[PDB]
């Protein structure tokens, strides 16, 4: 009965060594990744100053991103963005919208089919695998647009520091179906500019919130591979808390049982030669 | 370690002095109490050990102490046998223990 | 005219009687911004910030004293006070002047606003400097690109963006100084 | 290597081997820390990576090939050699075909003056580093 | 160690229905009544049958876990999440008006 | 506190006590699960947050120091003091002090009247609510 | 624990060799041609070097 | 993990004081002189508390 104990002290003790690593591999990407979060955060910016920022729009079509991740060590970061898509898609809806919900990573198609199994529609995953560049999020959203909403809605966790990911909704309006109106109070906030393309406004605007939903969409998963990268840190590091404690009551257990042992085993010795002697 | 009692219990005693014993591996004198009962044909108790295990060691650290005339006190190295500070003779050492200094590398 | 008065203060007093009272407010972009546009200010004088953006980096976000960009109906100058612009740009040379020192930054095509405010955020997507360009891809590059021309419209754009974009750059790799 | 002791220790050691080991073991020692931890390679860490990278190299270096010891010189000039940094060059799947590659390679003559000696001079940690740099060690 | 955010979801409807009915198997006695102020209840085997099998079927999931915990019926978690739900705002908020005067 | 055990010493102990220890009792027992609950900092709730705060008040108050024990009068006004209002203001640091000062300012014929009478009194809860408005407690 | 994800290719190369040599050190027996289904074989040992 | 310049600005302040404490805890000793070279300094335990 002390070779199972034994054997469980040499599995929580590797657990504990392979959850250390993965705490120390989670900390090294954090920053690495840190180092193209605070850079794609600036083109987001004159977006949010030129559009402005519109979450409760009234919408008849939107198509809502939950911004997921793949590997799921994560320590509840997915549940919390699943429980924040629910709880913008039951405020956000008004009248009766159409929502097309997509996920981003593997993680959102296992829990928005449990939520939204209906209006689930698209699974983009293995976004991380290589790395988050520009054209992959250009072809996301490409993907987007091939459906036609007035409205675009990411939910997303906000990187903020080493502990700290707050939930974010970043909202896109199409470019002259909501967005113009959106703008205009008794004449135009958009009038003001003077426009510099080659053909008409509602081209420009088309361009302009493609790009705009290209520019959010790379900055959401930027922030949420930041976001799961130090939250993966937080989760290996209470792992490594709990499979120390386990591992401090089994060897407890062990050096109970080890004395049991040698006392049993040399009573049995004694009773065995006081029967001769 | 009862010869060098002995002979910190004179300074003690007859000098009147603060003498300071080192009783170097009280483990050791754990061990070779136990040795010496088995080899008299003693009924062992836990895990290994003497029956008189409390008493063999009360017998050397109760002479460790304060008279009005002098003091002798110890600095005993400790040995912990199998990294386990609940074995009888570790438990039973740290019971007469008024302090311990950690040396780690 | 703006039938649905939508912003963050309006989404966090009804998001409060729609979701579960644990859930704390979603954060916006616009918390995580501080220049604004409509705002007053944000200029005083001869300077002007200029938030010289990319997707990867952050060429500059300090103040210029006037920035050269490359429109699609031309090169124009944007100085202190401009009139508000949303400009579309043309591969070509933004400059972003600040005395005598010229960074010549060759950008790929993008946008520029000019906000009422003053501010100038150039947003684009590939920003090379025209030290790191080698002149000899592009002549193979231009004599390539105005030979394949099949019976598709979408390598029609294709091509005419590509030729654009190199002939641009011939003509602001060859005359420079 | 962790629970190996001489309560003896380092007064009982070749001078020259003194020089080299107490590098040796520290190293190791840091290797062992970050042990199990080279399963994440792709998954790079780049300040463990060199600690991981020398400890295999440093573990690689204390195998040996049964009823073939070697004199005491000649391990010498194979961790001084490995210590120094000089088996970086060194796929590590062939280190132990590498110091047939440095201790056949350097003339025996710092290893006379490194036995007679009796330690590291000044002027052999010149010449035998110079000799270091003069050998075939199988790198790709 | 992994904690319940690595959980399946029908692996988290087994944990949450596991600790409802590890509460629920919990009951006040009648000899306890003495050392703790809970009085305690006598269930018949109907009731707590039915029970047990509204838990099992997941009739209850809507319930908290301490609903059940130390109630004799599966009526009396239904009460015990109508008490406890009812305080969830009685705080605070009496400041006098009280038995505590200094002449009455 | 969730171990420890008297059940015959129940309902044999000081009605006085026994009137403010069955709360204590409970918010000890919410506290011990509050924080079993929080193995972590990382989410507030700002309703488990108040039992938090009310146990580390609770267990600040529990604890003494050695060879001065504390009549059950004076057990029972701090307890008082403790499981209701009168003790919110100090953080966790100054309770020590705070029930000191409720101990050595509040008039001390009320402990008279809670030994004498046992139990308290709608007469003599009355004086506690009075009492003990009046102390100025030393974490403001 | 985690899957065979975070190996970088060069211990998925030794996972696979591996699995590869512990199947392959199993043979039929003769004598438990009667157990399961299979004839057994006897191997020779130059064909056992070269294999593995 | 972080960065040892990632700490706050009070805890830096810990760092500081706790590393010039355990430096403070080491002492030369007077037997210790024959091979040292440094001499040996008995300390006092008003003088150990005040200083510390």
């Amino acid at each position: 009965s002390n070779q199972a104990v034994k054997q469980r002290i040499r599995a929580i003790k590797n657990i504990g060594k392979i959850t250390k690593a993965m705490k120390m591999v989670a900390a090294s990407k954090m920053k690495n990744a840190q180092i193209a979060v605070e850079q794609s955060r600036g083109l987001v910016d004159p977006f949010v100053r030129l559009f402005g920022d519109f979450p409760a729009v009234n919408s008849n079509k939107s198509v809502v991103v939950a911004v997921t991740s793949d590997k799921g060590l994560c320590g509840g970061l997915n549940s919390n963005i699943t429980k924040y898509t629910r709880a913008t898609l039951a405020t956000t809806e008004s009248e009766g919208k159409d929502v097309v919900v997509v996920s981003i990573g593997d993680k959102g198609r296992s829990q928005l089919t449990r939520i939204e199994s209906q209006r689930y529609q698209l699974a983009i995953a293995d976004t991380y695998k290589v790395r988050v560049t520009f054209g992959q999020a250009s072809l996301i959203v490409e993907e987007l647009i091939k459906h036609n909403p007035q409205s675009y809605q990411i939910l997303f966790n906000k990187f903020r520091s080493a502990i700290s990911f707050k939930p974010t909704v970043a909202t896109i309006l199409s470019p002259d179906l909501l967005e113009k109106q959106l703008e205009d109070v008794t004449g135009n906030s958009l009038d003001a500019y003077d426009i510099e393309a080659s053909h008409e406004r509602s081209d420009v605007l088309r361009d302009l919130t493609e790009f705009h939903l290209g520019v959010t969409l790379y900055n959401a998963m930027l922030e949420n591979n930041c976001s799961e990268h130090a939250s993966r840190m937080s989760a290996m590091e209470n792992s490594t808390k709990s499979a120390g404690e386990m591992l401090g009551k089994l060897t407890l257990d062990y050096n109970r049982k080890r004395q049991a042992t040698i006392t049993t085993e040399l009573i049995e010795i004694i009773a065995g030669a006081s029967a001769l002697m | 370690a009862l010869t060098g009692l002995t002979v910190a219990e004179y300074f003690r005693d007859i000098e009147g002095q603060d003498v300071l014993l080192f009783v170097d591996n009280i483990f050791r004198f754990t061990q070779a109490n136990s040795e010496v009962s088995a080899l008299l044909g003693r009924i062992p108790s836990a895990v290994g050990y003497q029956p008189t295990l409390a008493t063999d060691l009360g017998g050397l650290q109760e002479r460790i102490t304060t008279t009005t005339k002098g003091s002798i006190t110890s600095v005993q190295a400790v040995y912990v046998p199998a990294d386990d500070l609940t074995d009888p003779a570790p438990a039973t050492t740290f019971a007469h223990l008024d302090a311990t200094t950690v040396l780690s590398r | 005219e703006a039938a649905a008065p939508a912003g963050p203060k309006e989404f966090t007093e009804v998001w409060n009687k729609k979701a579960p009272s644990t859930l704390i407010v979603p954060e916006f972009p616009s918390n995580y911004t501080a220049v604004k546009a409509v705002g007053e200010g944000q200029v005083h004088g001869d300077a002007f910030p200029v938030n010289f953006y990319t997707p990867h980096s952050i060429l500059s976000q300090a103040q210029k004293d006037t920035v050269v960009l490359p429109g699609v109906d031309g090169y124009f100058g944007v100085k202190a006070s401009h009139v508000p612009t949303i400009a579309q740009l043309k591969p070509g040379v933004v400059e972003l002047h600040s005395g005598a020192e010229s960074e010549k930054f060759f950008v790929s095509g993008g946008f520029a606003f000019v906000h009422p405010n003053g501010v100038t955020d150039i947003c684009v997507l590939e920003a090379a400097t025209l030290d790191q360009v080698d002149p000899a891809a592009v002549k193979s590059a231009l004599a390539a690109a105005s030979a394949a021309q099949p019976t598709d419209e979408f390598e029609q754009a294709a091509n005419r963006a590509a030729i654009e974009l190199y002939s641009a750059l011939e003509s602001a790799v060859e005359a420079k100084a | 290597v962790g629970l190996s002791v001489s309560r003896v220790g380092s007064a009982a050691q070749f001078p020259g081997m003194k020089q080299v080991a107490g590098t040796l073991k520290l190293e190791l020692a840091q290797y062992r820390e970050v042990a199990a931890f080279a399963q994440f390679g792709s998954d790079l860490d780049a300040a463990t990576q060199y600690v991981l990278e020398r400890g295999a190299r440093l573990t690689e270096m204390l195998k040996q090939k049964q009823f073939a010891p070697i004199p005491i010189e000649r391990q010498t000039v194979a961790v001084y050699a490995a210590t120094k940094g000089f088996l970086d060059k060194v796929r590590v799947q062939d280190i132990v075909a590498a110091e047939e590659a440095v201790i056949s390679q350097v003339n025996p003559a710092v290893f006379k003056i490194l036995k007679a000696n009796g330690k590291i001079t000044p002027a052999l940690d010149a010449h035998l580093k110079a000799e270091l740099r003069k050998v075939k060690l199988p790198g790709a | 160690i992994l904690g319940m955010d690595e959980l399946s979801e029908e692996d988290k409807l087994t944990v949450a229905r596991a600790r409802k009915i590890q509460r629920f198997l919990s009951q006040p006695f009648q000899v306890a009544e003495v050392f703790t102020g809970t009085p305690g209840k006598y269930v018949d085997l109907a009731d707590t049958i039915s029970g047990f099998q509204g838990v099992l079927t997941g009739k209850y999931d809507d319930l908290p876990e301490m609903a059940f915990y130390m109630v004799g019926d599966i009526k009396e978690v239904k009460e015990k999440a109508d008490k406890m739900a009812k305080d969830i705002a009685s705080r605070k908020e009496a400041d006098n008006k009280k038995v505590s005067e200094e002449l009455k």
